[PDB]
């Protein structure tokens, strides 16, 4: 009927289908009413946050129109929803006589976030007369600035009568009274602010580096400016990957501090209103690292999410699958399907996923366990998709390489802000994949400078910096997985590994475990890898008993969040006699990888890690054992003479 | 909307040929592009046509702004045309109708950019002419006297700048009197108004504040490339030099950096910016303006 | 003309005064006594609990304070003034409070409590000079002789508003007189977030603090400090350029009849604090007493440190003996002899080394911890940041200033600069660090203790050659070393499972399987006491 | 080198409520006013307007008493602020006007001209005083001398005499303006580089560089009176008392001395004691009683 200048809104329309679209809708559990119950829910928890499907409304068929108008005008459009929401849920509670105090939730306020706008093409792909949309974004959040407050009620005062006046800001403008509103006083120009008796608001603005699925010819990195308000402020940590939904806007910027001129040519930023920081392709932030942000949360009243929810099926399907005896094998053949048997690779990959325990002595020490991997072998062997599957199957990380890397880089710098002008500290490679996986390539191409910096974070998880500005010690609790080409052109068995690999023979102990892949000519394995690869182009899209992507990692972010296990003396008693016996045989030198305590510590990481697999909550002898074997089968000692340390190239199978 | 120069031509020779007269519209435009942007865009505007297609749900907020525009416009018109004649006080009465009124100016209703293209060496050739647009250049032969005209140039792409708003006209609304003010914009820099300009608002004593209203404005996409000579065009023991290319509206993102490309344009200058001390008189800086690209792969 | 005023003000005035004059197996009266001993000591200052401000009144007057103490605040120092003038005979007074139920974060400050009283931790960085500030100014007017006198600032040099005679109409036009206004001491620190709070993956916050009066100087870089006082905004023109609309400010033009001063309001927190106090005798003498009685005290004391570690008994008596240092000695020629011993642990990156570095910065009262590679000249020695907002230069402390008369541990020694190592060499030398940047010229003091981990240079101790051969340091430093402690594995079969069973012991029984013979603070009870009697 | 940029509206919303007492709505009640009111069935001052278009005279002669008929508020406005009031009328007649002589045409003007009318009781003018400042006022005298006819310009084409920036001046104490415009009037990009020129000396037209431009101007007619109580009422032994008044355009040449005759004006003031004030009358008015045929 009425539609807004400019627009083709209508408040009553859009109101009025918004209305039956929440009393009518469900997912065709998915027979009953769903808005219903969320709305119940709500109001039961006291939240104020209603998470929005945009795909929702493009299933029914009244909203078919509101989906367009949502995604061409939020501004009225939002205000709209949240206006019906609130009608709603005061219609909700008086039709049906549940409670008589209804004054709090008349009072208070409340927001609708859309979440699913349909798919983007990046950025730089929008034009100018797409200003005011909504859009969504992939990226990783690199820096954030500081809390900012923003005036929203200005206070001003009478310097001779002391009558007081309360100013609302209007559109980013505020009207300074010219006389004093008393009739005894009128003088002209007599109203002083009083900055500390305002009211301020929340700001904050955060650097994105965008991610885009598609990328045109010869287009390189950029970064993208988030502005979050309110609650949503400090959600967002360097490092997370995040997917965020917000409207694009415009602004011209003053040319000089000293002037009001302005520049033709706009700035561009994006104006966040929702953010999800959980996928069903990548495990759950380990939450031992952000135990302080969640009570923060908590109390902030922001109702981000930062794990996934699991339902009670869910939990079911997990402790049936657990209950099997094939699940080690079953897990270790699930991981990355596309690369063929390396059965002990694919073990050591899941056990490091899993992790150890981490210790914490209370009157201070720490205990991780974090769990490094370093692959040697022949350079045609599939040693590298290894680190890619890790790569984007891990929460956090970063992959490098070891020539194209610096010892600055690795840690920190600092850099002037091309806006503010000013200089600002930036995290190392090292600190932002805190709490992940670290993947390192052709380690063995590293200069002893950059190298040198990996000793502290691999003893201790941690990175002292004294540098101009800054003197203090940072956290890098992650895992590090490297791989590293030997010597020559072949890993000669005639000779011993330190012979074949160009790295000092006392950094190779302080890696948990060393994994030698040898590449053998086998008529059978031959022919089994030949039909495995050649399989793959049958038809031109993949359709290769493996559990799904997403249930595996289900079940690994369950079993991590979950249960701890605790060791016992049976255990104690064989890793004792485990450790002396290794120490004892091979008792002229640089023959072999001599044993330490760093292997007894990767013991019980690994005897740990395998307890924590198949929900249990106590290590014993069969954990040992297999960490034993584990340990012995990746340098493959049983082919190996105990006495000039060469390998007998008949012994190893395939 | 792309003007091709042959299709004029064509249309010169065949009035020509049958014996009525014609003018050169053809040197008309490549001496002075600049000008004639707006005489197309006004006789495009005094023919479009009607719109054959209502509109719905699934179109721009671009256009559906504009089609509010236009029936406001009749609005305001015809209720000036019933205030009058009722009255009692036809050519007349619409002649005072439009002095009368206020209306939104076609440029704030046009929704189509325009180009030209340059007269091809062929057409030129076989009708006996010596196409002056479409002889390419290099950015050494581009001298002062060639301002303000046609030009092609052969040349190297080295560095795009991203696509952004460029403003061109600046919408503000006015509370007080609902009046919208629109300020031109065609420098690097300008100034906010304060104050309402509206007829009502200037008559009154009490003036209303004006806001800046974004949607309303009129946005142009903005891109500047810099252009570089070729291996076989620098004389011998020189450096190559370079040029500067704007691209506006719909032609933007076509060009990448690696590309050898004729890019044909108007060249315009621009004020001086270099130190102060070394300025002698009204020195300019030059760019050229572009309307159409050819790859040579 | 009658002005204005706050009947919740007044309230809340004599609710304060009330609470002076009443709150209180001897009973005692403690508010009273402090103004006595005020009077008694020519003070400044009001110590007031706050938990003692709360069981009254069902606590109204504590909220009230709390969330409105920048309004209150005048009201507050008016009900003092009146106390004191009514029990006892230009004074500038201050309160102070302190012991508040919760400490908050830098990274948890927020925009909603700006004017409030809060309290906040964290580590100092620096300190400036401490400079005269304008508090009530003294004005005379131009186009006439009077003269105005106490004119409050408020943050910012305010002038008179109106020419307090009808006689003279002046508004705007004044000069100030320089010789009989008052000032305050004013002094500015700049405090980083502490290091166990940083978010994961993330770098440190930092934050300005105030101090005003006889607070200044309490601060000392290096230290970690609990604050107390209120949370303000200043003026910010750097927010120009980032995104958003930036809130501006205009005149109305409606009312005025006829025939742009337009100002932004762009803004950054700080925190003007009114306590500080560091966070790190009494009945305890007699336990010295009992300890030092003992026999076997020396060998308590080695068996003491670094329990988490096995063996190295010598290693454990060399960090004790640099705990405890010797005494510097002056010649009448003005020869000058060292008192400071410097310790160096050479072996493999499998050996255990780190360990002790990591226990002495842990355990040390004035240590710094730092890598040999993530370090840098600046970083240690010192720095001169001349961009002191308010005038002239000021000293950054670099890694070797702190921990002055103290321990600094440098880890990866081998990988030290030239110039770095030319740096320690100095400071090994003199105890002195010269600075000549930017045309400043300083000499600051570097009374330090080293501790040092090394490798050897081909990766493993080459038994064949000699500690020369197989360092990689200059003659000059490595001549100072008056202690190298080489470390090399010996394999042995009750060593080998003795060390099992200990880690394996750490891991299962946690912090249980420890049991060292004293704690923490004993030692450090004892170290100090013992640190005072110059054989 | 580019061009100047222009500024321009359209009416789209409705604004806040429209108040009674703002120029808008008066001239609007004004324009109501000239073409509906009815005296004997007749449409009077449409009709006279008419004709005096026709006729070339751009003026209006209205009654008072038909307008505290019609409406009182708007005449306590005008009775009480003239100076204020008049032009909105003024600037509704040539409204109206502009829509009759358009039409007409098929079937360039001024601002036309007020005349006011009345037949209300007089003062005499012994009894002008303080009170009566800036209000209207009825008087009644003999006409003893007028003046020669003065000229007064009402459109001015001016150009600075040192770099030629020409501009308009409108006239309906107006002076030229002190210094040249062209620097805070920024027209175009080039016109910022032809405002500095021969390295480092900066532009300064000096002092008053104006000059006006008579080819293209556009002047008007004004005239004195003096107007004295009548000699028979004089009191005894005094001389009698006279006043000076000014009129304009067409209220020129319309008496001779010796007259009898009534005005209806302006009582203002001049500068020519401490505070003293020369006061004199605007003529908005002359009514004669028919003289010496
Ligand atoms: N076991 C395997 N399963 C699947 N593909 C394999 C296997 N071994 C080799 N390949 C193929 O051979 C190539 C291995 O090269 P790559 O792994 O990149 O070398 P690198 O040893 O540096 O990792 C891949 O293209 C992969 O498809
Ligand atoms: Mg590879
Ligand atoms: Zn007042
Ligand atoms: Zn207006
Ligand atoms: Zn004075
Ligand atoms: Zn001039």
């Amino acid at each position: 009927l009425r539609i807004i200048w400019g627009t083709n809104v209508s408040i009553q329309e859009c109101t009025t289908n918004f209305r039956n679209f929440l009393m009518s809708f469900k997912y065709k559990t998915d027979e009953e009413l769903y808005y219903i119950k969320q709305l119940n829910e709500m109001r039961e928890l006291g939240t104020s946050n209603l998470n929005l499907d945009a795909r929702n409304l493009l299933a029914y068929k009244q909203t078919e129109d509101l989906y367009h108008q949502l995604l061409n005008y939020p501004q009225e459009v939002i205000s709209i929803m949240d206006q019906t929401i609130k009608d709603c849920m005061v219609s909700l509670i008086v039709d049906n006589n549940l409670d008589y105090d209804l004054d709090e939730i008349e009072t208070k306020f409340y927001k609708v976030r859309p979440y699913n706008v349909g798919s983007c093409k990046g950025m730089r792909e929008l034009n100018p007369n797409d200003i005011d949309k909504l859009i969504n974004l992939k990226g990783l959040v690199l820096r954030s600035t500081p809390v900012i407050p923003d005036m929203k009620v200005a206070f001003f005062k009478c310097n001779v009568c002391d009558h007081t006046m309360a100013v609302e800001i209007d559109r980013g403008v505020i009207q300074e009274p010219a006389r004093c509103e008393r009739i005894d006083c009128n003088e002209p120009n007599s109203m002083s602010l009083i900055h500390n008796r305002c009211s301020f608001a929340d700001k904050q603005v955060i650097k994105l580096q965008e991610t885009p699925d598609f990328v045109p010819d010869g287009q390189t990195p950029h970064s993208i400016s988030l502005c979050v308000y309110d609650e949503l402020v400090d959600s967002c940590r360097a490092g997370d990957r995040i997917e965020v939904t917000g409207t694009f806007r415009s602004i011209p910027i003053r040319a000089n501090s000293r002037q009001r001129v302005l520049k033709s040519l706009y700035k561009t930023y994006v104006d966040v209103v929702h953010v999800k920081k959980v996928s069903d392709k990548r495990l759950d932030v380990d939450t031992s690292t952000i135990e302080q942000e969640l009570m923060q949360n908590k109390v902030d009243h922001n109702e981000v999410e930062e794990v996934r929810q699991i339902t009670d099926q869910d939990l079911a399907k997990i402790r049936e699958v657990a209950a099997r005896e094939d699940l080690y094998s079953l897990l270790a053949r699930s991981i990355a399907p596309s690369i063929y048997e390396l059965e002990d690779v694919k073990k050591g990959i899941l056990l490091q996923l899993f992790g150890g325990t981490n210790k914490t002595f209370t009157k201070g020490g720490r205990y991780r366990g974090d769990i490094n991997i370093l692959l040697c072998g022949d350079p045609s062997t599939s040693k590298s998709q290894i680190l890619q599957y890790v790569h984007k199957i891990t929460p956090r990380g970063v992959y490098t390489s070891g020539k194209g890397s610096s010892a600055v880089g690795l840690t920190a710098y600092i850099t002037r802000d091309v806006d503010t002008k000013q200089l600002v500290l930036e995290s190392g490679a090292l600190v932002l994949s805190d709490g992940g996986v670290c993947c390192i390539d052709e380690f063995d191409k590293m200069s002893d400078s950059t190298r040198s910096v990996l000793h502290e974070v691999m003893e201790q998880q941690t990175i002292s910096i004294a540098k101009a500005g800054i003197i203090t010690t940072l956290n890098a609790r992650s895992s590090i997985l490297a791989s590293a080409n030997p010597i020559g052109s072949r890993y000669n068995p005639n000779l011993p590994v330190t012979e074949n690999i160009d790295l000092p023979p006392p950094l190779l102990s302080r890696f948990d475990l060393v994994y030698l892949v040898l590449d053998k000519v086998d008529e059978k394995n031959d022919r089994e890898l030949a039909k495995h690869l050649t399989n793959l182009y049958l038809e031109d899209k993949p359709e290769h008993d493996v559990l799904p992507v997403e249930f595996l990692t289900m079940y690994i972010s369950y079993a991590k969040e979950h249960i701890h296990p605790i060791i016992t003396e049976a255990a104690k008693t064989e890793l004792v006699r485990a450790y002396v016996g290794m120490r004892k045989m091979g008792d002229s030198d640089e023959k072999r990888i001599t044993a330490t305590t760093r292997q007894l510590e990767s013991m019980i990481r690994l005897a740990e890690a395998h307890a924590k697999m198949k929900l249990k909550n106590v290590v014993e002898l069969e954990d040992v054992q297999e960490a034993v074997r584990l340990i012995r089968s990746a340098i493959k000692d049983y082919a190996t003479d105990p006495k000039t340390g060469k390998i007998d190239m008949n012994l190893v199978q395939t | 909307v792309i003007i091709d120069l042959d299709d004029i031509l064509q249309y010169q020779n065949e009035k020509f040929l049958q014996g009525t007269q014609a003018d050169d519209l053809v040197s008309a435009i490549q001496q002075n592009a600049n000008h004639f942007t707006e005489l197309f865009c006004r006789a495009i505007d005094n023919n479009m046509p009607l719109p054959t297609k209502e509109i719905d749900y699934k179109d721009d907020v671009l256009d559906v702004i504009l089609n509010q525009r236009r029936l406001r416009n009749e609005r305001m018109l015809s209720d000036r045309t019933n205030e009058i004649r009722s009255e009692n006080l036809n050519d007349a009465l619409r002649e005072v109708v439009e002095d009368e009124t206020e209306l939104f100016p076609p440029n704030l209703t046009r929704r189509y950019f325009l180009y030209f293209k340059p007269l091809s060496q062929n057409c030129a050739r076989r009708y006996r002419k010596k196409a002056i647009s479409s002889k390419p250049l290099s950015v050494r032969q581009i001298k002062g006297d060639f301002l303000g005209q046609l030009i092609t140039v052969r040349g190297i792409i080295t560095r795009v700048s991203d696509v952004k708003p460029a403003v061109e006209v600046i919408a503000y609304t006015c509370d007080q009197c609902g009046y919208e003010v629109f300020q031109e914009v065609n420098s690097r820099t300008f100034t906010p108004l304060s104050e309402c300009t509206s007829e009502e608002c200037s008559q009154n004593q009490t003036k209303g504040q004006l806001f800046m209203s974004t949607r309303a404005s009129k946005f142009s996409a903005f891109q500047e490339c810099k252009i570089q000579e070729l291996s076989q065009q620098v004389p011998v023991g020189h450096i190559p030099r370079s040029l500067n290319i704007h691209v506006n509206g719909t032609l933007v993102r076509s060009l990448s950096p690696g590309d050898i490309v004729d890019v044909t344009g108007i060249f315009l200058p621009a004020p001086y910016t270099g130190f102060k001390a070394l300025k002698a008189g009204l020195l300019t800086e030059t760019y050229l303006e572009a309307q159409f690209v050819r790859q040579h792969k | 003309v009658k002005k204005v005023d706050d009947v919740t003000g007044e309230k809340v005035r004599e609710a304060f005064e009330q609470f002076l004059e009443d709150f209180s197996g001897e009973v005692e009266k403690v508010y009273r006594a402090q103004i006595e001993f005020m009077k008694i000591y020519d003070l400044n200052t009001i110590y007031i609990d706050y938990q003692h401000l709360s069981m009254r009144e069902n606590g109204a007057l504590a909220m009230a304070i709390s969330e409105q103490y920048y309004r209150f605040l005048p009201f507050l120092q008016k009900g003092l003034r009146r106390v004191v003038r009514k029990y006892a005979p230009e004074r500038v007074f201050q309160i102070s409070f302190f012991n508040l139920p919760t400490v908050h974060r830098i990274r948890d400050i927020r925009s909603e409590k700006i004017g409030s009283l809060l309290s906040i931790s964290g580590t100092v960085t620096r300190t400036s000079e401490v400079r005269p500030e304008l508090y009530k100014a003294s004005f005379t007017c131009d186009m006439c002789r009077a003269i105005v006198d106490n004119v409050e600032q408020s943050f910012k040099y305010t002038e008179p508003t109106f020419c307090p005679n009808p006689s003279c109409e002046n508004r705007a036009f004044w000069t100030l007189n320089v010789t009989r206004s008052r000032f305050l001491d004013w002094q500015k620190v700049r405090i980083q977030e502490n290091a166990n709070e940083i978010p994961t993956g993330s770098m440190p916050r930092t934050l300005d603090v105030i101090l005003r009066g006889d607070s200044v100087e309490r601060a000392k870089p290096g230290d970690r400090c609990k604050f107390t006082g209120v949370e303000i905004v200043v003026p910010d023109v750097t927010q120009l350029g980032l995104p958003g609309v930036k809130p501006s400010s205009t005149l109305d033009t409606r009312g005025i009849s006829k025939t742009l001063g337009v100002r932004d309001l762009t803004y950054k927190i700080s925190f003007l604090a009114c306590h500080v106090i560091s966070i790190g005798s009494s009945d305890e003498i007699n336990e010295l007493k009992e300890m030092v009685k003992d026999e076997h005290i020396y060998d308590k004391l080695v068996r003491s440190i670094a329990p988490a570690v096995f063996g190295h008994e010598a290693v454990k008596k060399g960090i004790l003996l640099q705990m405890l240092g010797g005494v510097h000695k002056s010649t009448v020629e003005g020869i000058k002899l060292r008192g400071d011993i410097n310790i160096c642990v050479v072996g493999d990156p499998s050996t255990s080394k780190s360990q002790f570095l990591k226990y002495v910065v842990g355990f040390a009262p004035r240590s710094v911890y730092t890598s040999g590679k993530a370090s840098s000249a600046a970083g240690l020695t010192a720095a001169v940041v001349r961009d002191e907002e308010g005038g002239d230069y000021t000293i950054e402390a670099g890694a070797l200033m702190l921990a002055d008369n103290g321990i600094c541990c440098i880890d990866e020694f081998d990988k030290m600069d030239i110039s770095d190592q030319v740096a320690i060499h100095e400071a090994m030398e003199q105890q002195t660090i010269s600075i000549a940047k930017a045309g400043i010229h300083a000499t600051l003091n570097a009374r330090t203790s080293i501790l040092a981990a090394a490798n050897p240079v081909g990766g493993r101790y080459n038994r064949k050659l000699s500690l020369r051969g197989n360092l990689n340091m200059t003659a000059p430093i490595m001549s100072r070393f008056d202690l190298f402690f080489v470390i090399l594995d010996d394999c042995n079969e009750k060593i080998d499972t003795e060390l099992a069973s200990h880690i394996v012991d750490l891991h299962m029984k946690r912090d249980e399987a420890i049991e060292p013979p004293f704690s923490a603070e004993q030692l450090r009870r004892y170290i100090k006491y013992a640190r005072t009697f110059k054989p | 080198s580019f061009d100047r940029p222009e500024i321009y509206s359209a009416p789209v919303l409705q604004g806040e409520s429209p108040n009674d007492d703002d120029n808008t709505e008066i001239i609007k009640s004004f324009k109501n006013f000239i073409l509906e009111f009815r005296l004997d069935s007749q449409f009077i001052y449409r009709d006279q307007l008419r004709n005096n278009i026709l006729v070339k005279n751009y003026s209006l002669t209205v009654n008072m008493e038909h307008l505290i008929g019609y409406n009182e508020d708007i005449y306590k406005k005008l009775s009480d602020e003239p100076s204020d009031i008049i032009p909105l009328f003024e600037t509704a007649i040539t409204q109206v006007a502009k829509r009759i002589s358009i039409l007409s045409r098929a079937q360039s003007l001024p601002t036309f001209q007020l005349i006011l009318n009345s037949n209300a009781n007089q003062i005499p003018l012994r009894d002008l005083d303080s009170e009566h400042v800036s209000k209207i006022v009825r008087l009644s005298g003999i006409i003893i001398s007028t003046s020669v006819l003065s000229s007064r310009a009402t459109y001015l084409s001016i150009m600075c005499r040192n770099c030629r920036h020409t501009t308009s001046i409108t006239i309906n104490t107006v002076s030229l303006p002190r210094s040249c415009l062209s620097t805070i009037e920024s027209e175009s990009s080039m016109a910022n580089e032809s405002n500095i020129g021969d390295e480092s000396t900066k532009k300064n037209c000096g002092p008053d560089p104006y000059i006006i431009i008579h080819e293209s101007s556009k002047f008007i007619d004004q005239q004195f009176l003096k107007l004295q109580e009548i000699p028979e009422l004089v009191p005894v032994g005094e001389m009698p008392r006279n006043l000076t008044m000014t009129c304009d355009r067409y209220l020129t040449n319309k008496v001779i001395p010796g007259t009898r005759v009534t005005i209806v004006g302006i009582y203002s003031i001049y500068n020519s004691g401490v505070a003293i004030r020369t006061p004199y009358i605007k003529i908005l008015g002359i009514q004669s009683d028919v003289e010496t045929s």
